[PDB]
């Protein structure tokens, strides 16, 4: 099931987690796809229809749709993996 | 100061910060009300 996920930062991504476990194993994929660094099990917390989810609870408890997003946060830091200028490997063009 | 020493309540934050002044209670509220809105509550403070 391809829960939308959405962050305080205001970005979105998905996770396709199976519905016949918890809200841990939610957590469980997102620290997965988004690295320790980023989304610890620990760290993040999940909000859904303005009420946070609890971990032991399973995913149909909430009925989340895979069209709607979930909310995920993060405690006390906030630094995230920032791009930088990849035209730096050429800087030259064909022009 | 012998002035109305009224003020006026027409204003206030527009744009929240990316957290910077918020406590962790305030960045809970900012997480529920954007998937609550996300649900249909058409932005309403009714959290349930």
């Amino acid at each position: 099931m391809q829960v939308t996920l959405k962050t305080l930062q205001q970005q979105t991504f998905k996770i396709d987690i199976d519905p016949e476990e918890t809200v841990k194993a939610l957590k469980e994929k997102i620290e997965s796809e988004k690295g320790k660094d980023a989304f610890p099990v620990a760290g993040q917390k999940l909000i859904y229809a303005g009420k946070i989810l609890n971990d032991d609870t399973a995913l149909k408890e909430y009925k989340i749709d895979e069209k709607n997003f979930v909310v995920v946060m993060v405690t006390k830091p906030k630094a995230v993996s920032t791009p930088a200028p990849a035209t730096l490997e050429h800087h030259h063009h064909h022009h | 100061g012998s002035h109305m020493t009224i003020s006026q309540q027409e204003f206030g934050r527009t744009g929240l910060p990316d957290l910077s002044s918020m406590t962790e209670e305030e960045q809970i509220a900012y997480a529920m009300q954007m998937s609550l809105q996300g649900a249909e509550f058409g932005q309403a403070e009714s959290a349930d």
